[PDB]
């Protein structure tokens, strides 16, 4: 299946004298595996993932003197940014970057963003050559960043390193990265105001999360009324889903939900049982 | 007709940041001088010129006693589109000498009209009679819907209309007659998800990216005139427009080293339909939901408990514990949610007294959306 | 500015038996921005020395956080997510209701 | 060291002292002289000794930059005796800069004082033009020098005093020698060629170059392409190296020769040439011959008018398949190629797809009219008419004289006949007038199509 690094960058200014808390944290896949934080005494990058102790000295070295040198960046931008949309406290700048990998394992996407205040300041489109960029401020550093080649750097960057990294990352960490947790599925009942009962699928304990449940009648996709809640974190590095349906009592057995997973050799397929 | 908007000019303060300062805009009426204005930096005050007609046009209609619109000038130098699928539009290595000079990108934006202009001023202000910049519209782009709602499932059109003057030049004219090829760009960029939905360059027909999720574009020149001005069309048109779809919508005309750009915010809506039953199976009163379905978007949504009184009483904020339930997510995007009560031990008699949920969401009136338990 | 209001779970991380132990989450997320007030709560108490997870980020540019204890779920007991954020006119509860 | 900075106050007075000088014409805010700004201060510091460096300001100094025509930034003009002396179009690279001007630093016409000199300037890979003469006294001579000047950019001249040589190459101390270069000698034609016209002229010796200096089938690289492109020319792309492949490279051209040889000697009018697919693989795109890139020879006809034919048998080592492609073309049997899609498998109605290679199969069949309508993916003008237009082609599934038909005009070339401004561009070609087909300009609306179609229809129309 995919694969992607993404670096989320994270500056929030706070009211008064004081300083901007910066956080900066890595993921594989929706795992994360290095963070750096400006508040905890002594700001360092640590290892998040037990799979990144592996790594030297050295490497923690070099990527807590690149944290410090984006803290900089962050501290000087959020000012600036404070300047040209006139505000007084508390507001928050966003960078995020990495690269996508399709199975084969090769450059699918690449990502280079940037957000203030919730809302998308500029970005390196899917080309990695040009920018988008909503209002005036961003066009004016767009122009500046296209007569730099910003996106040059980010491109050799991106395309270059960014896989690099993420081929030793996975298989540095497959044991749990490449494992492929089932879901165990089952399905409930609930009597549900007259003559009506709610059938609902449940699919537990599954690694990744990317997961689809399907409910049908007589082999017939029930799209309209089907409710689903999104894919929850059980808090034991697996994943909840579930999705539910209503039928009347008498008629339940002619309903089943299917569920699809990387896990599974084909995909599963499930009735309500007393 | 404003005839004069006041502007903030934002200029790159010595890298150190971006600051804005006072101007104005003051589009020519023709007979009658302009009025001084010794508040303003000459330089910043600004008599625009506009052969196509395309910028003064866009403000004798606007709504005498609206709200003055935002606006923002910067000065910027022009670059060619760095673009694959634009790359036609200037095919020489080189850059044309009819840029030469200043330019300055303005940008008016208001709830009923969003507007691009890329304006050529003089290097030095008029100093009789007025002190005054003069100035002259090359490319104007604008949308007369800026902020354009559609309703979950219906389509979206997005309004876009660009004006072309070809700037003077030192000599040399091209003396090639016909409006000239241009490029036209449609993009989505809305919370860390961005796609090219569109791309054409009408008077050169080589092969562009694919068009996505079924757009289209009225993507031409409105006449063949051998000389101009010209005026055009970009308009978007976006079929059965779901929740993924909303966001911030960038069209960009694009002519030789000139980039036209407008935005706009597609909001997409489906108003909230409300009941209200007894939770448990007829059911220390029955614990109340109040099931509000297929709306979107999910944010916005509020529930109000409410013990409407019978003959003689009126309505109070009912009493007991309330809460809500997860979102639940349908197959067009839309979610559902339900609401809670758990009323109190009834200590009296309430002839007529019915309980009630009221709820508020930008897709409805003010007033909202109720129901009372279904006496079946 | 785009402002969002925290999407808000509440569920055991296995299927509640009564009297046997469990851990009560409460997955918040999809908020922005990242300052943000959650509590679980046991029969209207606020239950102390709940251990919640570091800040989080999406590639929307949102945030989550998961709020977990350990507990046994009763029959009469009844537990809750309170949180609170700038885009809330008031505080947001849900209930733990151990069929969702 | 330094560029010079001319301005319209010292261009007239600073342009003669040298004896050439390269000139930028630029403006600030171009950024294609933002790049070459280091580029040409890296070269004007190598060239000091050599060739002066000057940069014009434009917006300053806007007479002496309109003086020499200039419409957009960099232009770069040589200079030599305060005079225009063509542009460089050469890579904006202080290594091309310097590259260029040293050639263009030295004299016209190179004087060989020795015969070991004359032997070593006719080893060249490319031609030589060697003028033959007693002394320099001669009008023959001052003419010889005058031609050399006017034509330096595109050949290579020499002349020469030494008795040996003028002796063994003319017969009146006046003559001029073509020599063709040596590693492409062959049996089809002479190592060199005299210019034999009486009176020596520099328009005459002009037309004598041109005429001779190629033979029937040269290499084309990179320097001489300009002068062998322009008219009916034939190239056959192979992998033709000369310091690697030198008998494969010999073979191909011997076979093209052979072949072309046959058809000239007929009357047949073609030229032809051989080039590098490595080279010049751009080239291939116009005709499709990009996968097609291996040892074997892949060939493409260009006419002076711009219609592109391609040979599609496979090269065969004999020259057959070369002979019968070259037939083929002079019958007048070769469908010309076109940008075009993959024409559909089944093509039923009710409107009929038409891709450019069934074109004129479909809109060209005369005695049976067409209703031809030029579309964009993007277009939505396109798409309204698209239900309509379909439609229309039901109410006419019956009557086979009139077809409707579509193409997508920005997938496939749209024929000279044909003319698409904008979308949606719709033409309709009568029976017999398919040569002037004229075009739509009617209400997109069914109702006005019929309604056309019950006029312009020579035959009477079938509505259904
Ligand atoms: C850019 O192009 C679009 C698409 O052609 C234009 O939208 C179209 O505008 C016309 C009016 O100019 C609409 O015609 C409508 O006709 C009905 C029936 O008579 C009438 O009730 C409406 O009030 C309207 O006049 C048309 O429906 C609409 N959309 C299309 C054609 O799909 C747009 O106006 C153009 N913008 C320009 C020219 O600035």
């Amino acid at each position: 299946g995919p694969h992607s690094m993404r670096y989320f960058e994270t500056a929030v200014s706070r009211p008064g004298l004081e300083e901007p808390r910066y956080i900066s944290v890595g993921y594989v896949d929706n795992k994360e595996f290095v963070r750096f934080d400006s508040d905890a005494e002594n700001p360092r990058y640590e290892p998040r993932a037990p799979w990144m102790e592996q790594e030297g000295p050295e490497y923690w070295e070099r990527e807590t003197q690149k944290a410090k040198g984006q803290e900089q960046w962050f501290r000087v931008s959020l000012r600036n940014l404070l300047g040209y949309y006139n505000q007084s406290g508390s507001h928050t700048l966003q960078q995020m970057s990495g690269c996508d990998l399709g199975s084969d394992w090769r450059l699918l996407r690449g990502y280079l963003q940037f957000a203030y205040e919730g809302r998308d300041y500029i970005a390196l489109n899917e080309d990695l050559k040009t920018w988008t960029a909503a209002d005036m401020a961003a066009q004016i550093t767009r122009r500046k960043w296209e007569q730099s080649g910003a996106a040059e750097h980010y491109k050799a960057y991106l395309e270059g390193e960014c896989v690099e990294w993420l081929h030793r990352y996975l298989k540095n960490g497959n044991a749990t990265l490449l494992r492929t947790d089932s879901p165990k599925a089952h399905v409930t009942h609930h009597p549900r105001s007259k003559g009506e009962v709610t059938l609902r699928c449940w699919a537990l304990g599954f690694y990744p999360a990317d997961i689809t449940l399907t409910w049908q009648l007589n082999g017939e996709e029930l799209t309209q009324d089907m409710e689903l809640v999104e894919t929850r974190p059980a808090g034991d590095g697996t994943f909840q889903k579930w999705a539910s349906v209503v039928v009347p009592l008498g008629k339940e057995q002619n309903y089943t939900c299917r569920v699809y997973h990387e896990g599974l050799p084909e995909p599963l397929t499930l009735r309500w049982e007393p | 007709g404003p005839a004069v908007i006041e502007c903030w000019f934002v200029e790159d303060a010595s890298g150190k940041g971006l600051a804005k300062r006072p101007g104005a805009l003051l589009l020519r009426q023709g007979p009658g001088e302009p009025p001084p204005r010794p508040d303003l930096d000459p330089e910043l005050y600004l008599s625009v010129h506009d052969p196509a007609g395309a910028l003064q046009a866009a403000f004798r209609r606007y709504p005498r006693g609206a709200p003055a619109p935002h606006c923002e000038m910067s000065r910027f130098v022009p670059l060619p589109a760095s673009a694959k699928w634009a790359s036609g539009l200037t095919p020489a290595q080189n850059c044309p000498r009819a840029l030469d000079g200043a330019w300055l990108m303005v940008s008016i934006s208001s709830p009923v009209l969003s507007l691009s202009s890329l304006l050529r001023p003089q290097p030095e202000p008029q100093q009789e009679p007025v002190l005054i910049t003069m100035a002259t519209v090359v490319l104007t782009v604008l949308t007369h819907t800026p902020a354009p709602r559609v309703r979950l499932g219906q389509d979206a059109l997005l309004d876009l209309s660009f004006a072309y003057m070809p700037p003077t030049s030192e000599a040399a004219s091209s003396l090639a007659p016909g409006p000239p090829p241009f490029g036209l760009e449609w993009r989505r960029q809305h919370l860390g998800k961005g796609h090219l939905l569109l791309a054409a360059t009408p008077g050169l027909n080589g092969q562009m990216p694919a068009a996505q999720e079924g757009a289209v574009a009225f993507a031409a020149w409105d006449d063949d005139e051998p000389w101009g001005p010209w005026t055009g069309n970009g308009t978007f048109w976006l079929p059965r427009v779901q929740p993924f779809q909303e966001g911030t919508y960038l069209a960009t005309i694009h002519l030789p080293y000139l980039q036209g750009q407008v935005t706009l915010e597609l909001a997409v809506y489906k108003p909230p339909k409300v009941s209200l039953m007894p939770a448990t199976l007829a059911r220390a009163p029955p614990e109340l939901l109040c099931l509000v379905s297929h709306f979107y978007p999910s944010g916005g949504l509020e529930v109000e408990w409410e013990l409407r009184g019978g003959p003689g009483g009126r309505s109070q904020k009912a009493e007991g514990q309330r809460w809500l339930s997860a979102l639940r997510h349908h197959s067009d995007g839309s979610v559902s949610l339900s609401g809670h009560l758990q009323p109190p031990p009834v200590t009296t008699e309430q002839h007529g007294a019915r309980y009630a949920c009221r709820i508020h969401h930008p897709s409805l009136p003010a007033s909202g959306r109720s129901a009372e338990v279904t006496l079946e | 500015m785009i402002q969002r209001t925290p999407k808000i779970q509440v569920y055991s991380r296995h299927p509640a038996e009564n009297g046997k132990s469990n851990f009560l989450n409460c997955y918040v997320s999809g908020f922005h921005p990242s300052d943000i007030e959650v509590d679980l709560l046991k029969n209207g108490e606020r239950i102390e020395k709940v251990e919640h997870s570091d800040l989080s980020f999406s590639k929307d540019w949102s945030f989550y956080l998961l709020y977990y204890t350990e507990f046994t779920p009763t029959e009469k007991d009844e537990y809750a997510c309170r949180v609170n954020h700038v885009t809330l006119s008031q505080p947001k509860i849900v209930k733990w209701d151990r069929d969702m | 060291s330094d560029v010079l900075e001319l301005t319209d106050d010292n261009f007239e007075s600073r342009i003669s002292d040298t004896g050439l000088m390269l000139v930028e014409f630029f403006a600030p805010w171009c950024g294609h002289a933002k790049r070459l700004a280091p580029e040409y201060e890296a070269a004007a510091t190598r060239l000091k000794g050599i060739v002066p460096l000057a940069k014009v300001d434009c917006t300053a100094n806007t007479n002496t930059c309109n003086k020499y025509g200039v419409s957009g930034y960099p232009t770069l003009k040589i200079f030599r005796d305060g005079e225009e002396a063509g542009a460089y179009d050469g890579p904006r690279t202080a290594d091309g800069i310097v590259s260029h001007l040293k050639k263009q630093a030295g004299p016209a016409s190179v004087p060989l004082r020795t015969e070991e000199e004359f032997k070593k300037f006719i080893s060249d890979k490319d031609a030589s033009i060697v003028g033959f003469f007693d002394d320099s006294f001669s009008e023959a001579h001052s003419e010889f020098l005058k031609a050399a000047s006017n034509l330096r950019d595109n050949y290579r001249f020499a002349h020469t005093n030494v008795e040996s040589l003028v002796n063994e190459y003319d017969d009146n101390g006046e003559g001029i020698i073509l020599f063709r270069p040596s590693h492409l000698t062959n049996k089809f034609e002479d190592k060199t060629v005299a210019y034999t016209e009486q009176k020596m002229t520099s328009g005459k010796i002009k037309k004598f170059i041109q005429e001779n200096i190629f033979g029937i089938c040269p290499h084309m690289t990179e320097d001489n392409k300009d002068l062998i492109q322009g008219k009916d020319l034939l190239i056959a792309y192979y992998d033709v190296d000369y310091e690697k492949n030198a008998k494969g490279s010999n073979y191909w051209r011997n076979r093209v020769m052979m072949v072309a040889k046959k058809f000239l000697d007929a009357g047949h009018k073609l030229n032809f040439a051989v080039a590098s697919r490595k080279t010049f693989s751009h080239e291939l795109s116009d005709f499709g011959l990009e996968s097609t890139a291996g040892e074997i020879p892949v060939v493409a006809i260009r006419t002076a008018k711009g219609e592109k034919f391609v040979m599609q048998e496979e090269f065969s080592r004999d020259g057959k398949a070369l002979e019968r492609f070259l037939q083929d073309y002079f019958d007048g049997n070769l469908k010309r190629y076109l940008k075009s899609e993959p024409i559909p498998e089944s093509n039923d109605g009710p409107v009929k797809v038409v891709v450019a290679e069934n074109f004129d199969e479909i809109v060209n069949n005369e005695n049976k009219d067409v209703l031809i309508e030029f579309y964009a993916p993007w277009c939505g003008h396109c798409k309204n008419l698209e239900p309509k237009y379909k439609e229309l082609g039901e109410k006419l599934s019956k009557d086979p004289n009139i077809v409707i038909a579509k193409m997508d005009a920005t997938a496939n070339d749209v024929p000279s006949p044909y003319e698409v401004r904008g979308f949606p561009t719709i033409y309709f070609s009568p029976a017999n007038k398919k040569l002037n087909p004229k075009k739509y300009e009617g209400g997109r609306e069914l109702s006005d199509f019929i309604s056309y179609l019950q006029r312009e229809a020579t035959n009477p129309p079938v509505i259904q």
